[PDB]
């Protein structure tokens, strides 16, 4: 499972949002992360490309990771989801008797509202 | 000869969790990479097996159990969990070998004014054994007085409707769930990945 915080947020234009995702029960290490945004009413999630206003940080040892969205706009109002992978490619794995998982799972989402400027 | 995972994941109707459906999958080739790499599944958790290696493994049989629960409860479909769902509706064994696959189905399973066709069991005299299925509707005797089939004080009808509506919060929205059990017996294999 992934504990994603904050579940909701309201920001002014120009502020930033930090989303934290903590991965629990992963048999192995964190082998991949992705971020998706969903606009209300649409069918598909949109994969987010890191490197501009989207900046990611990964704490491999804590099996946690975060995203910061800079320079918020009303166009950024949306729901945001983190997705975490864990599989045997990441070397330190727990035994199977521990009832831990390999695979991928999503956080429960951050509903971001950005208010207009002025 | 490809395993009919379509009939399972794309079934038009899904079962209530208390009355969960099981489909035996046998004598076929299973390409799990399409499922594992799909963006549609918000949970894809495997126990006792690495999903990146599934296309290289064979199993005696595979079982595909499917049902609907609410988002908050998908975490109960795991070895070693407790709660209403794990205790009284669908239980995985501690030594489970397989994968739990879930996706949000608000667009299909919620209705304006409420969809009441999906139910869950709220009470039971004992916890389910792994993979046990209980579809009885006996009045639950919560106290010392017998119920005689009448609801009342300490005497409860055992099933409740979810009531899914589209405006529900995510934790209350319906999720479809498929549990793949990878059975290994001392016998020839009938379900293999494409790499055999
Ligand atoms: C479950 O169905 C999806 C999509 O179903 C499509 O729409 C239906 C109305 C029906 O006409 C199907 O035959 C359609 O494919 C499957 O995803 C598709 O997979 C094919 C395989 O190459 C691909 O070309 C399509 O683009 C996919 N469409 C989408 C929307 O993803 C999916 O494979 C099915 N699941 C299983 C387990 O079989």
């Amino acid at each position: 499972s992934v504990n994603q915080t904050p579940r909701t947020a309201t920001k002014e234009t120009g502020e930033s949002l930090t989303i934290n995702c903590v991965v629990t029960g992963a048999r192995c290490g964190l082998s991949r992360t992705s971020w998706f945004r969903k606009n209300p009413g649409t069918t598909d999630w949109e994969r987010m490309s890191i490197g501009g206003r989207y900046v990611e940080s990964v704490n491999k040892g804590a099996k946690s990771f975060s995203l910061r969205i800079k320079d918020l706009t009303v166009a950024d109002s949306a729901t945001y989801i983190c997705r975490a992978w864990s599989d045997t490619s990441q070397k330190p794995c727990h035994a199977w008797e521990q009832k831990m998982w390999e695979g991928h799972v999503d956080g429960a989402g951050t509903v971001l509202t950005v208010n207009q400027a002025s | 000869n490809l395993c009919p995972f379509g009939e399972v994941f794309n079934a038009t109707r899904f079962a209530s969790v208390y009355a969960w459906n099981r489909k035996r999958i046998s004598n076929c080739v299973a390409d799990y990479s399409v499922l594992y790499n799909s963006a549609s599944f918000s949970t894809f958790k495997c126990y006792g097996v690495s999903p990146t290696k599934l296309n290289d493994l064979c199993f005696t049989n595979v079982y595909a159990d499917s049902f609907v629960i609410r988002g908050d409860e998908v975490r109960q479909i795991a070895p070693g969990q407790t709660g209403k769902i794990a205790d009284y509706n669908y239980k995985l064994p501690d030594d489970f070998t397989g994968c739990v696959i879930a996706w949000n189905s608000n667009n299909l399973d919620s209705k304006v004014g409420g969809n009441y066709n999906y139910l869950y069991r709220l009470f039971r005299k004992s916890n389910l054994k792994p993979f046990e299925r209980d579809i009885s509707t006996e009045i639950y005797q919560a106290g010392s007085t017998p119920c005689n089939g009448v609801e009342g004080f300490n005497c409860y009808f055992p099933l409740q409707s979810y009531g899914f509506q589209p405006t529900n919060g995510v934790g209350y929205q319906p999720y479809r769930v498929v549990v793949l059990s990878f059975e290994l017996l001392h016998a020839p294999a009938t379900v293999c990945g494409p790499k055999k």
